[PDB]
C-alpha cells in the first residue's frame, strides 16, 4: 500500500497543513477527535495512503512540523482541527531564522535536524511500503526554506529510490512580503532542482487575482488561499486512495511531466472554481473544466504561459464522467493551440479519472503543466539578486555565520543556466 | 570545437582462436560494414576515422604508433598553443582497451607516448628565458561521488572520503581538497598511476572475475611561465593548460545478468553518466557546426567537473575499443551506436534571408 | 476435453475481463456466485462448459483466468464487488508500487519478484487439464505493466510450454488521441521482443470504437465498458467455436495457421459489424451480405487505418446463429468480384470460414441489441505498417533529444536497447512493404 508523510515547515508550511489536513479528514470522514462518521466504505479503504490507525479506531495522521518558533505551533494546537497530530511531532526549538536562509541551513538548524531525521525514520519504517514523501514551504524565509531544503538533502541521500515532491509558496513580482526574498530564493533553488523530483510553484498575488476575479470575493484572508492549495493537494493524489477508470500515481506524474531531471517545476491549477452566487448559471461539465483549466488567469504561477510553449501537461480529473470528451477536449487543446505546445514531442497531454468526486461537487478537475514561462519567474529573482550582490547589501547577516561570497554566486549561476535551458526550447525553430 | 570520434578493431586472442569463433566485423575501407551470423539483417557505421588491427597484411593497420600520430599529438600541440584538451575512452571487458590507453611494457599505448613526447618538447622548447611546470590530479567518480584515487586510506575499512564539487566564478569548477602531486619524470608518472588502479573500485559479475565500476579521470596541469619584461624581472602572462584523458565503465545492460544489489546501484549511475556524456557530445559537434544550442553540464557529475575543457577553444577526442567476434555481439554494436555522434552532413536543410547590400 | 488460459495484464485486461466473464456467465447459464440453477433443474449435462470454467463438487464453477496490475486500486474491486465469491482469490495484488509507465520497471525492478507466483499459478492451471492450451494474454501497449510484465511472462512462457498457442487481444495506441507521454517507446520495446515469442496478437484502438459507438450505436458520452463490451463479444464470437457446437469449427490453432503466413507479420485487426441499438434493430433485414460487406467497410474496422492504402494478406470469418453457407458463399464471390478490396498474388483463396450454431447474447444494461446472427472478422492487412509508421516517427523525434530516458535506465535499461528495437522495429516496415509487391517471373 502506498503511503505518504507530511513535512510542514515555517509560519506558512504550518497553516497549510492545518487547512490541508481539515480538508482531507472531511474526505475520509473524520472528526477533531479521530474518530470515524463517514457514509460510504470506499472512503477508509486507503486511509492509510496518509494516515496511520490507533487503539480506539481514532485514525491519527502521519505529519512532521519543523518550526524553529513556537508561535504557529501553538496557534495550531488551540485550534480546530489542531488536536490530533501526535504530540511528540510537534518539533520546535528556540532563537528564530529571522528571515535568513543561514540560520536553517547551517547553524541553528543543525541542532534540531537530527531529531527531524529520528521523527521520519519512525514515520516511514511504520509504513509497509512508500511511495513519496511530501514538503510544504515558502521561499522569502529562513524556516522553510533552509530547514526544508537541509531535510530535501539528507532525505534524499537516505532514500533515493523514493519521491520527494514540494509545494512551494515562491515570491511575488510586486509586493514582496520580506526584503531578502530573492538571495534565500536563490540559495533554495541551488539545492531545490538538484534534489528533487518534482516541485508545484506557487505564488500569492495569483491566488489573490483568482479569488477576486473568478470568486468575486471582498475580504479574501489566507485561509482561502490555504483552502485553495489544499485543494489542489488533495486532487493530485486521488488516485491513490480511490478507484477510478485510469488509474495513476505520483510517479507517473513525475515521470511523463519531467523529460529532463531539471525542468520539473510545474504551474498547478483545479477547477470548477466559481462565486458562491454564479453557479446557478454553468453547466457542470467537461469541456468547460477544460477551458477554465488552460486559462491564464487561474493558473497560480503569477505567469502568463502564452508568453511561452507548454511542454507537457497532466489533467487529473474526478466525478462520474466519458473518457471520450477527455481525449477529445485535449485533442483540441493540442491542436487549436499548438504554437502554446511543443513540437518534438507530439502529445503533450495525459490524463487520469477517478470515480469518486469530493465531498459537495459533482466532478472536478486538477492542472499540472511544464512550460518555458516559468523562467520569468526566476529571470526576476536573478534581477532582484545581482543588483543587492553588486552592491553587496544585506550581505553580512550571511557571512556572520558561515559562509562566503562564493555560494551566492553558485546559486546564481545555477539558476541562469536553467534559464537557458528553458529558452532552448522556446523558441520556434523550423528544421 | 570537434569531437574526433575513433574505433578500434582488435584482432582475435588465443583462446577465441583455438575455441575458433567466427569473424563477423569487416571493413569496406573507411566505411565498417558487419554481418549478423544468421544472413538476416546487415549494418553499416561511419566515422570519421576507423583503425583496423585484424590482420597484419592488410593495408591501413592501426598500430599503437598510429594512434598516437593520428589522435594524440594534436592535442598536445594544442595545448602548447594554450588551450584545453581532453579525451575518452570506451570499452565492455575484454575489448583490448587497457592496452590501448597504457600499453604494456615492450608494446607501448598512448599515454607513454604521450608523455614522452611532452618530456622531449620540453627539454627542446624550454630556455634560460622560459620554463615548464607540470601538476597531476587523478581521481574517480563512483555512484556520482567523487573519490580521489591518490591517497591511501586509514587502517579502518570502507571510510573513502567523499569531496565535493564547487564552481569557482572565474577560474571555472573544480574539486574540493584534491591532492595535485607535482612530477618531471615518468617514473614518477607510473608510480602514480600504480597507487591508482590499485585503489579504483572494481568487482565480479557473470562476464570476468576483474571487471571496472568506476569512472577514472587522470589531469595534467601544464604552466607556461613565458613571462619576461624588458625593464627587469616582471611577470606579464602565465598560460595555464588543462590535459585530460579519462576511462569511462561499460554500460552493463541489466538483462543476462542480474544484478539484485549494489551491483545494479553502480550500474544505472554508470549508464546515466555515459548517457549524459554522449547527450554533451552531439550538442558540441553541433555548435561545431556555427549552430547555437544548448550545453547539459551541470546534468552530472563527470561533465560538471570537465566544463572549461570541452568548450570555447578546447579541443577533444573519443576511441572506441570494440570486438571482432559474434560471442561478444550484443555489447559491440551498442559501442558502435554509442560512438556515431559526429551526426556532421546528414540531411540539413537550408533556409536563407539577406538582401540589401545596396543603396 | 479442451481449454484456453485467459491472462489479464493491467487495468486494460482487468477491466476488459470483467466484461468478457460477465457476458461468458450470461451464455452458460452461470449466477455470479458461481453455482447453477440450471443443472440443480435438469441434474447433467455439459452445458457449465469447461473450455473456460474448472468444477468441483459443490456445484461450484471456477474460471481458469488469473489477472494481475501492479496497482492494487483496481483487483479490490473485484474482490469486493459482484464476483468476488466465483474468482480464485489467487489474484495478484503485488503491487505494493504501480509501474509508473516505464517498460524498466515492468521489466526488471518491479518485474522480478512477482512472476515466479503467476508461473506456479499458471502451472496448476495447466495440470488441471488434460486437453488444449491457449493462452490469451489481455494487455496493452503504453503502460509499463502490459508492456513489459506482458514481454516477460510470454518470453518465459516460451520456455517453459514451448509449441502451444499464445495469443493476444491487445490495445494499440490511437495515432492522435492518447493518455500517456511515454506512450510509444513502450509499444516498440514491447513489439521488439513480442515479435518471436507470441504467435498472432491482435488489435484493437479505442479511437475507433469511440467513433463506432457514436456512429451507430448512437451514444455520444460512453464510458470505457461500454466499448469493453464489444471486445467481450469480439472474444465470445472467437471462443464459441470450442465452448458451444456448429457445422465448421475454428480452434486457436486454426487462426496462427491461416492468418500467420509469414511469422514476423502475425498483427492483423478485428471487426464485428452488428452493432446496431434497439432503435436501429428494426428497419434492417440483417442477412449475411450486408454484414460481410460491412466488415470490409471502413468507419466499422476497429482499429484506424483505411485498407485501401494497402491489400488483404488474409481474412478470417466466424459467424454466429442462424446462418446458411450458402449465403457465406455468395457474400464471399461478392467481395471478390468488387475492386476496391484487393488481394496478394499468392492468396487467391484468402478465407477461412467458421460457422457457429448460438446466436449471442444481451447484457442488460447495454448498448447492442438483440439480433438473430452475428459476426466477427479477423484481416491480415499491409496497411497498419503505416500506423506502425507514425510511432517510428513519435520516437525518432522523442529519442534524438534523449527524452525521457533517465526514467528508464533509473530502473536498470541500457540506451542500447532503444536503438536496438527502432532497428528491428525498421525491419518489419520493409517486411509488410515487400509481400505487397506482385512476383514477375
Ligand atoms: C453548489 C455546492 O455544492 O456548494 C459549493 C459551492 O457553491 C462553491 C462556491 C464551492 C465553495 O468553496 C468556497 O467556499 C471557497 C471560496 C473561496 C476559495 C476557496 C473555496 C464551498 O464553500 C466549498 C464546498 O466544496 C467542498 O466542500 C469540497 O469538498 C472541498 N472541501 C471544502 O470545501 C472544505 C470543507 C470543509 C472544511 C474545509 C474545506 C474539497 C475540495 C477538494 C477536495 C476535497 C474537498 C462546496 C460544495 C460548496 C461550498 C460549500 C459553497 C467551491 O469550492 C471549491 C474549492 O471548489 C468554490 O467553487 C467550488 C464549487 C462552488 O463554486
Ligand atoms: N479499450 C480499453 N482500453 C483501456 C482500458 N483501460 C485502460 N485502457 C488503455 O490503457 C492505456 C493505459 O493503460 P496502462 O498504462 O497500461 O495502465 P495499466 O494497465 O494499469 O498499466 P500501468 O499503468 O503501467 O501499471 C490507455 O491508453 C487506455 O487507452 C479499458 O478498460 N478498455
Ligand atoms: N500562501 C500563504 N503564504 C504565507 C502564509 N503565511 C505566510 N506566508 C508567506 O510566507 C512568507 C514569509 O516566510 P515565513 O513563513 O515567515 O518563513 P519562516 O520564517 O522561515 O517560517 C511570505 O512570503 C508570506 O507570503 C499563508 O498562510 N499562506
Ligand atoms: N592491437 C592489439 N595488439 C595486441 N594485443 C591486443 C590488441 N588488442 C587487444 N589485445 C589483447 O587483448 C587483451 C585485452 O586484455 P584486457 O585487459 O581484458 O582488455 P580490457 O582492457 O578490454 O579489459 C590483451 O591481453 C591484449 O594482448
Ligand atoms: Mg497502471
Amino acid at each position: 500500500m502506498r503511503e505518504i508523510v507530511h513535512i510542514q515547515a515555517g509560519q506558512c508550511g504550518n497553516q497549510i497543513g492545518a487547512k490541508f489536513w481539515e480538508v482531507i479528514s472531511d474526505e475520509h470522514g473524520i472528526d477533531p477527535t479521530g474518530s470515524y462518521h463517514g457514509d460510504s466504505d470506499l472512503q477508509l479503504e486507503r486511509i492509510n495512503v496518509y494516515y496511520n490507525e490507533a487503539t480506539g479506531n481514532k485514525y491519527v495522521p502521519r505529519a512532521i512540523l519543523v518550526d524553529l518558533e513556537p508561535g504557529t505551533m501553538d496557534s495550531v494546537r488551540s485550534g480546530p482541527f489542531g488536536q490530533i497530530f501526535r504530540p511528540d511531532n510537534f518539533v520546535f526549538g528556540q532563537s528564530g531564522a529571522g528571515n535568513n536562509w543561514a540560520k536553517g541551513h547551517y547553524t541553528e538548524g543543525a541542532e534540531l535536524v537530527d531529531s527531524v531525521l529520528d521523527v521520519v525514520r519512525k514515520e516511514s519504517e511504520s509504513c509497509d511500503c512508500l511511495q513519496g514523501f511530501q514538503l510544504t514551504h515558502s521561499l522569502g524565509g529562513g524556516t522553510g526554506s533552509g530547514m526544508g531544503t537541509l531535510l530535501i538533502s539528507k532525505i534524499r541521500e537516505e532514500y533515493p529510490d523514493r519521491i520527494m515532491n514540494t509545494f512551494s509558496v515562491m515570491p511575488s513580482p510586486k509586493v514582496s512580503d520580506t526584503v531578502v526574498e530573492p538571495y534565500n530564493a536563490t540559495l533554495s533553488v541551488h539545492q531545490l532542482v538538484e534534489n528533487t523530483d518534482e516541485t508545484y510553484c506557487i505564488d500569492n498575488e495569483a491566488l489573490y487575482d483568482i479569488c477576486f476575479r473568478t470568486l468575486k470575493l471582498t475580504t479574501p484572508t489566507y485561509g482561502d488561499l490555504n483552502h485553495l492549495v489544499s485543494a489542489t493537494m488533495s486532487g493530485v493524489t486521488t488516485c491513490l486512495r480511490f478507484p477510478g477508470q485510469l488509474n495513476a500515481d505520483l510517479r507517473k506524474l513525475a515521470v511523463n511531466m519531467v523529460p529532463f531531471p531539471r525542468l520539473h517545476f510545474f504551474m498547478p491549477g483545479f477547477a470548477p472554481l466559481t462565486s458562491r452566487g454564479s453557479q446557478q448559471y454553468r453547466a457542470l461539465t467537461v469541456p468547460e473544466l477544460t477551458q477554465q483549466m488552460f486559462d491564464s488567469k487561474n493558473m497560480m504561477a503569477a505567469c502568463d504561459p502564452r508568453h511561452g510553449r507548454y511542454l507537457t501537461v497532466a489533467a487529473i480529473f474526478r466525478g462520474r464522467m466519458s473518457m471520450k470528451e477527455v481525449d477529445e477536449q485535449m485533442l483540441n487543446v493540442q491542436n487549436k493551440n499548438s504554437s502554446y505546445f511543443v513540437e518534438w514531442i507530439p502529445n503533450n497531454v495525459k490524463t487520469a479519472v477517478c470515480d469518486i468526486p469530493p465531498r459537495g461537487l459533482k466532478m472536478s478537475a486538477t492542472f499540472i503543466g511544464n512550460s518555458t514561462a516559468i523562467q520569468e519567474l526566476f529571470k526576476r529573482i536573478s534581477e532582484q539578486f545581482t543588483a543587492m550582490f553588486r552592491r553587496k547589501a544585506f550581505l553580512h547577516w550571511y557571512t556572520g555565520e558561515g559562509m562566503d561570497e562564493m555560494e551566492f554566486t553558485e546559486a546564481e549561476s545555477n539558476m541562469n543556466d536553467l534559464v537557458s535551458e528553458y529558452q532552448q526550447y522556446q523558441d520556434a525553430t523550423a528544421d | 570545437s570537434q569531437v574526433t570520434v575513433a574505433v578500434r578493431v582488435r584482432p582475435f586472442s588465443k583462446r577465441e582462436k583455438t575455441e575458433k569463433a567466427s569473424q563477423v566485423v569487416f571493413t569496406n575501407g573507411e566505411e565498417i560494414t558487419v554481418e549478423h551470423p544468421d544472413m538476416k539483417q546487415v549494418y553499416s557505421f561511419i566515422y570519421d576515422v576507423s583503425f583496423w588491427s585484424f590482420d597484419e597484411c592488410h593495408p591501413g593497420y592501426a598500430s599503437q604508433t598510429t594512434v598516437y600520430e593520428t589522435l594524440a599529438a594534436p592535442l598536445l600541440d594544442r595545448a602548447f598553443e594554450g588551450y584545453n584538451t581532453c579525451l575518452f575512452a570506451y570499452g565492455q571487458t575484454g575489448s583490448g582497451k587497457s592496452y590501448t590507453m597504457m600499453g604494456l611494457n615492450e608494446e607501448p599505448g598512448i599515454i607513454p607516448r604521450f608523455c614522452e613526447d611532452l618530456f622531449a618538447q620540453i627539454a627542446k622548447k624550454q630556455t634560460s628565458e622560459v620554463s615548464y611546470h607540470l601538476e597531476m590530479s587523478f581521481f574517480e567518480v563512483y555512484n556520482e561521488k567523487i573519490h580521489d584515487l591518490l591517497v591511501c586510506k586509514g587502517e579502518n575499512g570502507q571510510r573513502k572520503q567523499p569531496l565535493r564539487a564547487r564552481e569557482h566564478p572565474v577560474s571555472g569548477p573544480y574539486v574540493e581538497g584534491l591532492s595535485m602531486n607535482v612530477v618531471s619524470s615518468y617514473s614518477d608518472i607510473q608510480s602514480w598511476l600504480e597507487l591508482g588502479n590499485k585503489q579504483r573500485a572494481t568487482a565480479a559479475t557473470g562476464m570476468n572475475d576483474k571487471s571496472s565500476r568506476s569512472h577514472s579521470v587522470f589531469t595534467l596541469v601544464m604552466t607556461q611561465t613565458k613571462t619576461e619584461v624588458v625593464e627587469g624581472e616582471e611577470h606579464d602572462h602565465r598560460i595555464t593548460s588543462r590535459i585530460n584523458l579519462v576511462d569511462l565503465a561499460g554500460s552493463e545492460r541489466c538483462s543476462t545478468a542480474h544484478s539484485s544489489g549494489q551491483r545494479l546501484k553502480e550500474g544505472v549511475s554508470i549508464n546515466k553518466s555515459l548517457l549524459t556524456l554522449g547527450k554533451v557530445i552531439s550538442a558540441l559537434s553541433e555548435q561545431a557546426n556555427g549552430k547555437r544550442v544548448f550545453i547539459p553540464y551541470r546534468e552530472s557529475t563527470l561533465t560538471w567537473l570537465l566544463k572549461e575543457s570541452l568548450g570555447g577553444n578546447s579541443k577533444t577526442a573519443m576511441i572506441a575499443t570494440v570486438s571482432p567476434a559474434a560471442s561478444n555481439i550484443e555489447e559491440t554494436l551498442s559501442t558502435l551506436r554509442y560512438a556515431t555522434q559526429a551526426r556532421l552532413i546528414v540531411n540539413i536543410a537550408k533556409v536563407n534571408e539577406d538582401m540589401n547590400a545596396k543603396l | 476435453m479442451r481449454e484456453c488460459i485467459s491472462i489479464h495484464v493491467g487495468q486494460a485486461g482487468v477491466q476488459i475481463g470483467n466484461a468478457c466473464w460477465e457476458l461468458y456467465c450470461l451464455e452458460h447459464g452461470i449466477q455470479p456466485d458461481g453455482q447453477m440453477p440450471s443443472d440443480k433443474t435438469i441434474g447433467g449435462g455439459d452445458d457449465s462448459f469447461n473450455t473456460f470454467f474448472s468444477e468441483t463438487g459443490a456445484g461450484k464453477h471456477v474460471p481458469r483466468a488469473v489477472f494481475v496490475d501492479l496497482e492494487p486500486t483496481v483487483i479490490d474491486e473485484v474482490r469486493t464487488g459482484t464476483y468476488r465469491q466465483l474468482f480464485h482469490p489467487e489474484q495478484l495484488i503485488t503491487g505494493k508500487e504501480d509501474a509508473a509507465n516505464n517498460y524498466a520497471r515492468g521489466h526488471y525492478t518491479i518485474g522480478k519478484e512477482i512472476i515466479d507466483l503467476v508461473l506456479d499459478r499458471i502451472r496448476k492451471l495447466a495440470d488441471q487439464c488434460t486437453g488444449l492450451q491457449g493462452f490469451l494474454v489481455f494487455h496493452s501497449f503504453g503502460g509499463g505493466t502490459g508492456s513489459g510484465f506482458t514481454s516477460l511472462l510470454m518470453e518465459r512462457l516460451s520456455v517453459d510450454y514451448g509449441k502451444k498457442s499464445k495469443l493476444e487481444f491487445s490495445i494499440y495506441p490511437a495515432p492522435q488521441v492518447s493518455t500517456a507521454v511515454v506512450e510509444p517507446y513502450n509499444s516498440i520495446l514491447t513489439t521488439h521482443t513480442t515479435l518471436e515469442h507470441s504467435d498472432c496478437a491482435f488489435m484493437v484502438d479505442n479511437e475507433a470504437i469511440y467513433d463506432i459507438c457514436r456512429r451507430n450505436l448512437d451514444i455520444e458520452r460512453p464510458t470505457y465498458t461500454n466499448l469493453n463490451r464489444l471486445i467481450s463479444q469480439i472474444v465470445s464470437s472467437i471462443t464459441a467455436s470450442l465452448r458451444f457446437d456448429g457445422a465448421l469449427n475454428v480452434d486457436l490453432t486454426e487462426f496462427q495457421t491461416n492468418l500467420v503466413p509469414y511469422p514476423r507479420i502475425h498483427f492483423p485487426l478485428a471487426t464485428y459489424a452488428p452493432v446496431i441499438s434497439a432503435e436501429k434493430a428494426y428497419h434492417e433485414q440483417l442477412s449475411v451480405a450486408e454484414i460481410t460487406n460491412a466488415c470490409f467497410e471502413p468507419a466499422n474496422q476497429m482499429v484506424k487505418c483505411d485498407p485501401r492504402h494497402g491489400k488483404y494478406m488474409a481474412c478470417c470469418l466466424l459467424y454466429r446463429g442462424d446462418v446458411v453457407p450458402k449465403d457465406v458463399n455468395a457474400a464471399i464471390a461478392t467481395i471478390k468480384t468488387k475492386r476496391s478490396i484487393q488481394f496478394v498474388d499468392w492468396c487467391p483463396t484468402g478465407f477461412k470460414v467458421g460457422i457457429n450454431y448460438q446466436p449471442p447474447t444481451v447484457v442488460p444494461g447495454g448498448d447492442l441489441a438483440k439480433v438473430q446472427r452475428a459476426v466477427c472478422m479477423l484481416s491480415n492487412t499491409t496497411a497498419i505498417a503505416e500506423a506502425w509508421a507514425r510511432l517510428d516517427h513519435k520516437f525518432d523525434l522523442m529519442y534524438a533529444k534523449r527524452a525521457f530516458v533517465h526514467w528508464y535506465v533509473g530502473e536498470g535499461m541500457e540506451e542500447g536497447e532503444f536503438s536496438e528495437a527502432r532497428e528491428d522495429m525498421a525491419a518489419l516496415e520493409k517486411d509488410y512493404e515487400e509481400v505487397g509487391v506482385d512476383s514477375v517471373e
